[PDB]
RNA sequence: GUGAACAGCCUCUAGUUGAUAGAAUAAUGUAGAUAAGGGAAGUCGGCAAAAUAGAUCCGUAACUUCGGGAUAAGGAUUGGC
RNA sequence: GCAGUCAAGCGUUCAUAGCGACAUUGCUUUUUGAUUCUUCGAUGUCGGCUCUUCCUAUCAUACCGAAGCAGAAUUCGGUAA
RNA sequence: GAAUGUUACCGCAAUAGUAAUUGAACUUAGUACGAGAGGAACAGUUCAUUCGGAUAAUUGGUUUUUGCGGCUGUCUGAUCAGGCAUUGCCGCGAAGCUACCAUCCGCUGGAUUAUGGCUGAACGCCUCUAAGUCAGAAUCCAUGCUAGAACGCGGUGAUUUC
RNA sequence: UGUACAACGGGGUAUUGUAAGCAGUAGAGUAGCCUUGUUGUUACGAUCUGCUGAGAUUAAGCCUUUGUUGUCUGAUUUGU
RNA sequence: GAAACUGCGAAUGGCUCAUUAAAUCAGUUAUCGUUUAUUUGAUAGUUCCUUUACUACAUGGUAUAACUGUGGUAAUUCUAGA
């Protein structure tokens, strides 16, 4: 089954297959939220710990936490609710649902970085991305530089180049 | 089990001998189902040929709709009460004996199937694979 | 291979073990024996059968231990300030003077 | 000794379980090493 | 590890929990034959090489077992090892 | 005592404890029982067996000599404190 | 009741693929008659149920020969219980 | 089960018995054949019917396990714990027994018939037949299987002192 | 006279479904005493809860035992 | 100025005449028996704390879409993880 893995520190995310069952086997009868410990998914994870967020199984249902059972049933679902973004005021469906109880019928498991290991995963330690947007609020500001509020968050907001073909622009 | 199954059947526990009656399971008008006789069954002196999820029977219809009653007809089993071994080793068995009406090459008069059906039974026939929600 | 759980009781049905009952409205019941099934067809409740798991769980039986602390943090502390935003120049600048 | 159940998959090209799990019944038969304890030679006769 | 296999790998033996019923707690080599055997438990009995080479396909088969079941016989057996068992039941009134 | 009761079931008083005995528990019996799914296909024939059942309340057809039919049929309820 | 021999005919043509008149020769003893030998100081005298074995004049199944056998179907015949 | 010295073990096989049965689907193939309509089979594969011999992992039935629990009436002052009611009644119930209601297993050589042929005279030709001969069936004989002659037999171990 | 056999006890296995005893601010409530209540008190009350997946039963054709106790030469017959 | 958030509208309109016989409906009443987005007109010096070593008012808190990236399903105005 493929696994979705994601390094939170550097805002990575690299897809592993892994057959051979026995490897698999670990992430069995455990749900969302619990750790695991990669020495035994592998060796090139050894000492790593992943965190079990989520997934979805065979034909493309994702998981729902907390709604154990390592099956499918039929919820309904309202705002403010994982698997369901409504289409109306005050709008509910009964959609399917995968139990979050880990299981060999998933597709992909989701799951998170929590403690490094001792060997550099390929994609997802070695290389970093940066995070997209920066700080609007003005007090947001003044917290993400530590500003005491006398510093002038004006000259602190962060500029973003870009070119304009032979004009570079912020 | 006669013309136009697609397919063979492992053997599974005979539970509906000649004279059982079935609950009709489509919409076709009828309401149950006398079982008179069973496809491809064979000949032991004073045996009750029964018939199998899967089989197909020779049927008439007691309760139903008039145009129905006072003829025979073929009709496939789609649930058994009495408990059969699947090769996967489970012992399973529905709530109660049902059945659909359909005609020798095997397609259903009615247009649909309430009810669960057995997959020894869809997997044999197409047509009652197409009306069939619920499989086992 | 699925070892299953009985829907009365909670036993695990290892294979070939107990009996599967398809209810009408297509609804499956599992029963490790005839004991659950039994007691399923007198439409008994487990969580009144002192042996079953819905009722342990339910009156908070031998659960001692799974309510207490654990240790399970991490640590990160990363930067990485903006996409685009010269975070070659955005480090030049993150030094906070209070 | 006695007997149990077997779980393994089905390797019957053909077979509607085919490559699938089925559950089957075993006996079991104790056998610890047998002993050779002496030799004997048979002929042919016209009798046997 | 008599009774583990290639998929299961608990450490067990063929022996179920608290003995095959009737004969005992096997401890020597043992032969696995599928389905029934002329006999009862305890009798002797001979095991002997084919009469004639089988093609037949359904000899030729080169089985390979997932799970051995080692669950009690004497009853409705519900765990395949010890462990298992205090595994699913928590802690009784004896053992600590 | 239970209960409508001289019913059945248990008790007091009184009278019995009389009926060859011992060891086994094969077949076949005699007498008492139970059986998955089907439900009279068995049979001359539902023979045998099973189902039903008390009480309070609700409800009750044709037909009739108006008296009946009628516990028609069909339902609900029933402990302890 | 079953099977023959002759072959006038039937079979578009063509006696005999398959049939076959007028005649004629037989076999069989689950038809019915004819008879009255055995039993009238008694051989339990319908049918079914159950169970076993036997016969072949073979309905099916194995292998064959033939056709008015293109195929498919069928029909005649052989070794066959 | 007496007696062929005693007793024990391991064996041989005379004779007798004997067993397997039928179907369908896939594929062959919309193929051969046919103007068309229609429309096969050998090989291979998966199942099935009828029969048989076992077997009890599993599921189911059975309950004096009177094993646990529950219930009515009464009797032991009450409690505890029990007796009686032709096994009082009810739920669950292991063990055993048991079921196409459950699971497993059911061998392969040869010789022949019908028939089709080889070579080939009688009869310078022709002929499967006269001599000689090949192929051949749910047949038959074995193989296998069950019994083992209690007056059929082999090999082997020990063989008594008051 | 010993991986001996037995009778018990122990451990496993298994069946039932939570023993007796005690306790409780659980309990529809009910009575009795007065100092007539700012939880007033002594108790009683089907039932519920805790100690408690407890207790009971488990080879009579279940398994296993470093424990305890015991047993271990009666009779008859046979030779080429 | 895409996307998206937010706000509002989607209870109007249009269609049909199935049910409906003291119901609907019509004329005539009642709300001293009630809810009312909206439009219009009015309407708010009081908010703190045992009330000097004092409460951010020069204005307090995160947590999200879109987006970036990693994904699942034969399949949809499906959606998951980061
Ligand atoms: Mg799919
Ligand atoms: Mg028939
Ligand atoms: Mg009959
Ligand atoms: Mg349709
Ligand atoms: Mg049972
Ligand atoms: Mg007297
Ligand atoms: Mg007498
Ligand atoms: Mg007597
Ligand atoms: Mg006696
Ligand atoms: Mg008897
Ligand atoms: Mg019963
Ligand atoms: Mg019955
Ligand atoms: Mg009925
Ligand atoms: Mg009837
Ligand atoms: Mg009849
Ligand atoms: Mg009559
Ligand atoms: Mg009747
Ligand atoms: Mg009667
Ligand atoms: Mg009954
Ligand atoms: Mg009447
Ligand atoms: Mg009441
Ligand atoms: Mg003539
Ligand atoms: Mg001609
Ligand atoms: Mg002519
Ligand atoms: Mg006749
Ligand atoms: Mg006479
Ligand atoms: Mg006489
Ligand atoms: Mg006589
Ligand atoms: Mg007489
Ligand atoms: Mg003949
Ligand atoms: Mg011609
Ligand atoms: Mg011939
Ligand atoms: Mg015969
Ligand atoms: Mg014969
Ligand atoms: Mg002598
Ligand atoms: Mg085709
Ligand atoms: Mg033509
Ligand atoms: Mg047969
Ligand atoms: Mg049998
Ligand atoms: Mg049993
Ligand atoms: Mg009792
Ligand atoms: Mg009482
Ligand atoms: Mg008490
Ligand atoms: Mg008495
Ligand atoms: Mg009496
Ligand atoms: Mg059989
Ligand atoms: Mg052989
Ligand atoms: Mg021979
Ligand atoms: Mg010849
Ligand atoms: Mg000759
Ligand atoms: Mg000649
Ligand atoms: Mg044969
Ligand atoms: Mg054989
Ligand atoms: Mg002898
Ligand atoms: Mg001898
Ligand atoms: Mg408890
Ligand atoms: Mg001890
Ligand atoms: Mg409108
Ligand atoms: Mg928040």
């Amino acid at each position: 089954m493929k696994l979705n893995i994601s390094y939170p520190v550097n805002g990575s995310q690299k897809t592993f297959e892994i057959d051979d069952e026995h490897r698999i086997r670990v992430f069995f009868d455990k749900r969302i939220g619990q750790e695991v410990d990669g020495e035994a998914v592998g060796d090139e994870f050894k000492g790593y710990v992943f965190k079990i967020s989520g997934g979805n199984d065979k034909q493309g249902f994702p998981m729902k936490q907390g709604v154990l059972l390592p099956t499918r049933i039929k919820l309904l679902l309202t705002k403010n609710v994982s698997c369901y973004r409504p289409r109306r005021d005050g709008e509910r469906k009964r959609k399917s649902v995968r139990g979050a109880i880990v299981g060999p019928d998933l597709a992909v498991l989701a799951l998170v970085i929590v403690k490094k290991g001792e060997q550099e995963l390929e994609g997802l330690t070695d290389t970093t991305v940066p995070k997209r947007l920066g700080p609007k609020r003005a007090n947001n500001i003044r917290k993400f530089f530590g500003l005491s509020k006398e510093d002038d968050v004006r000259d602190f907001v962060i500029r973003r180049e870009v070119t304009k073909g032979e004009k570079t622009y912020t | 089990s006669g013309n136009g199954a697609q397919g063979t059947k492992f053997r599974i526990s005979l539970g509906l001998p000649v004279g059982a009656i079935m609950n009709c399971a489509d919409n076709s008008g009828a309401r149950n189902l006398y079982i008179i006789a069973v496809k491809g069954s064979g000949s032991r002196l004073n045996r009750l040929p029964a018939a199998s999820l899967g089989d197909m029977v020779m049927a008439t219809v007691k309760k139903g709709k008039p145009e129905l009653r006072k003829k025979v007809m073929p009709a496939i089993v789609v649930r058994q009460a009495k408990s059969w071994r699947r090769r996967d080793g489970v012992f399973l068995y529905f709530e109660d004996n049902a059945g659909v009406i359909a005609n020798p090459k095997g397609e259903m008069k009615g247009s649909a199937i309430t009810g669960p059906v057995g997959k020894e039974c869809a997997d044999l026939w197409p047509r009652v694979a197409s009306n069939s929600g619920v499989v086992v | 291979m699925k070892v299953e759980i009985d829907s009365f009781s909670g036993a695990k049905i290892y294979p070939g073990r107990g009996t599967l009952f398809v209810r009408g409205d297509s609804k499956i019941f599992r029963f490790q024996n005839s004991k659950s099934a039994s007691l399923f067809k007198q439409r008994k409740n487990p969580r009144r059968i002192a042996w079953t798991v819905l009722f342990r769980k339910h009156h908070k039986k031998g659960i001692t231990e799974e309510v207490a602390k654990k240790r399970s943090r991490k640590t990160v502390k990363a930067q990485r300030p903006i996409t685009g935003a010269s975070l070659d120049l955005i480090k030049e600048r993150r030094s906070l003077k209070p | 000794a006695g007997m149990t159940t077997i779980v393994r998959d089905l390797d019957r090209p053909g077979s509607k379980f085919h490559k699938r799990e089925v559950v089957e019944a075993v006996t079991v038969v104790d056998t610890p090493p047998v002993v050779v304890v002496g030799v004997v030679g048979y002929v042919e006769t016209p009798r046997g | 590890a008599n009774g583990a296999t290639s998929f299961d790998r608990t450490k067990k033996t063929i022996t179920p929990m608290g003995g095959f019923v009737h004969y005992g707690e096997i401890k020597n080599d043992f032969i696995m034959v599928k389905g029934c055997i002329p006999g009862n438990r305890k009798r002797i009995v001979t095991l002997r090489k084919s009469l004639y080479t089988n093609t037949s396909r359904k000899a030729l088969e080169e089985v390979s077992l997932k799970w051995i079941d080692t669950a009690s016989k004497f009853g409705k057996g519900r765990f395949q090892t010890p462990a298992e068992k205090h595994a699913f039941m928590g802690t009784l009134k004896k053992d600590l």
